[PDB]
């Protein structure tokens, strides 16, 4: 009974569909009633061209607006280099117009979309929080396909404005329901990046989506790091296919890449689950996620099975979206119990660093009170230390499960002396464990250089509820 | 910063 959308470029959309079995499984979730009617979603990126032949049937004025020029209209500003693309390229992925002749089609083809016009002009703090703070009660879904530079040495997040944007929107938004903010992982591979040092990323508010190439490969752009919750496909080397979607000045692109095509991605496929659930909560869109991804066929070499059965890789995070799964068991889904937070400070005395050093402590996860943790949601280690070259540092965090999260990886260009000030490394890979019992902290020198520095302060926060497990997998 |  369903036909699949019928557009010039649809065949050439590999990873919306296929019979080879490497795709988003997108098709299943449209055949089962889902294409995004209702669902709101806005693009935070340089701008949107609302009069776009694939855009214009879907484009919402509600989910627009221009924050650098401060005006309604975020229509791209017209260079000759074309720079101010990317933003349009986005907004395609999630909702290019189905069956009109033009293009290809959005992941969410029905939904409506939005574009906010952030990127182009120096990007506050201000100007990320009226960005992330737009229209909360009519966004449903915010894409944001930027973040700080992927030069390898950079630590940096929100500042207050933004990070209070998060919290209100998660909070208050969508009814109080919370926004859903979707975010690249990263496009720092070369560099050897962590997108651990992205705060952005590395935020439990946000989805942090990584990309896989067409052969199931990590592609060269690619970060690694604890925070990532999944992944899209996206670009790769030149014998793989590429991103079919809307381009600057009404034209049509195959060849959008990179960490930015994968977040839109994942940003429709929510909007899909939406519509097969409106009432889903912030945490629940996180909760469908990690139930539903899927490793396999994704190559890596550090594939690990957590402590409830789920394969996590600090590449793919849980592995590639599945919006059939994701629509399917959105369906009937009982609403997550409330988050409690159980906040326990680990050192009784400043440790110095060395070549090694191992911080073993035994928690009880707030036994006995009403923010007592069975089931874990998000984990952080939030770490004070100084250190002499912050690149030489790896650091991994052991669950009482077994499981072993690198919180940081070497950044060779990470030259800084600076160390990190209560950084809030973040894992997503012991998601449903029961956090009791023995956590290990490890943070090593991995360069022969007699480097030096004290860890200062470890609090190790953890997020989650006490109800409601399934068997493990 | 903030980069595409
Ligand atoms: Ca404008
Ligand atoms: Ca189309
Ligand atoms: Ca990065
Ligand atoms: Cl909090
Ligand atoms: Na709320
Ligand atoms: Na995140
Ligand atoms: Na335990
Ligand atoms: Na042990």
């Amino acid at each position: 009974v369903y036909q699949e959308p019928t557009d010039p470029k649809f065949p050439q959309q590999w990873y919306l569909s296929g019979v080879t079995q490497r795709d988003l499984n997108v098709k299943a979730a449209w055949a089962q009633g889902y294409t995004g009617h209702g669902i709101v979603v806005s693009i935070l990126d340089d701008g949107i061209e609302k009069n776009h032949p694939d855009l214009a049937g879907n484009y919402d004025p509600g989910a627009s607006f221009d924050v650098n020029d401060q005006d309604p209209d975020p229509q791209p500003r017209y260079t000759q280099m074309n720079d101010n693309r990317h933003g349009t390229r986005c907004a395609g992925e999630v909702a290019a117009v189905a069956n009109n002749g033009v293009c290809g089609v959005g992941v969410a083809y029905n939904a409506r979309i939005g574009g906010v016009r952030m990127l182009d002009g120096e990007v506050t703090d201000a100007v990320e929080a009226r960005s992330l703070g737009l229209n909360p009660n009519h966004i449903h879904i915010y894409s944001a396909s930027w973040g700080p530079e992927d030069d390898g040495k950079t630590v940096d997040g929100p500042a207050r404005l933004a990070e209070e944007a998060f919290f209100r929107g998660v909070s208050q938004g969508r009814g109080g329901l919370g926004s859903i903010f979707v975010w690249a992982s990263g496009n720092g591979g070369r560099e050897h990046d962590s997108c651990n040092c992205d705060g952005y990323t590395n935020s439990i508010y946000t989805l942090s989506i990584s990309s896989a190439t067409q052969f199931g490969n990590v592609p060269w752009y690619s970060e690694a790091c604890s925070s990532t919750l999944a992944t899209t496909y996206s670009s790769g080397n030149q014998n793989e296919k590429q991103i079919v979607t809307t381009d600057l000045r009404q034209k049509c692109t195959e060849s959008h890449t990179g960490t930015s095509a994968s977040a839109p991605l994942a940003a429709g496929i929510i909007a899909l689950t939406l519509e097969a659930n409106k009432n889903l909560t912030w945490r629940d869109m996180q909760h469908l996620v990690v139930q539903t991804s899927k490793p396999a066929h994704l190559n890596a070499n550090d594939w690990a099975t957590n402590g409830v059965g789920r394969k996590v890789s600090h590449s793919y995070g849980y592995g590639l979206l599945d919006a059939g799964a994701m629509v399917a068991l959105a369906q009937n889904w009982t609403t997550v119990a409330p988050q409690r937070k159980c906040i326990i400070d680990i050192l009784t005395e400043p440790k110095d660093i060395g070549k090694r050093l191992e911080v073993r402590k035994t928690v009880t996860a707030c036994l006995g009170e009403p923010n007592h943790i069975t089931r874990l949601e998000h984990a952080q280690a939030r770490l004070t230390l100084s250190y002499n070259r912050r690149g030489d540092l790896a650091i991994h965090l052991v669950s009482p499960m077994g499981t072993r999260s690198t919180l940081l990886a070497a950044r060779p260009h990470d030259y800084s002396a600076d160390g990190f000030n209560d950084w809030a490394f973040m894992t997503t890979h012991s998601w449903d464990e029961d956090p009791s019992g023995e956590w290990v902290l490890e943070i090593e020198n991995t360069s022969e250089a007699n480097n030096y520095g004290t860890l200062t302060k470890f609090t190790l926060v953890l997020y989650g509820t006490a109800s409601g497990s399934l068997v493990p997998r | 910063x903030r980069v595409r």
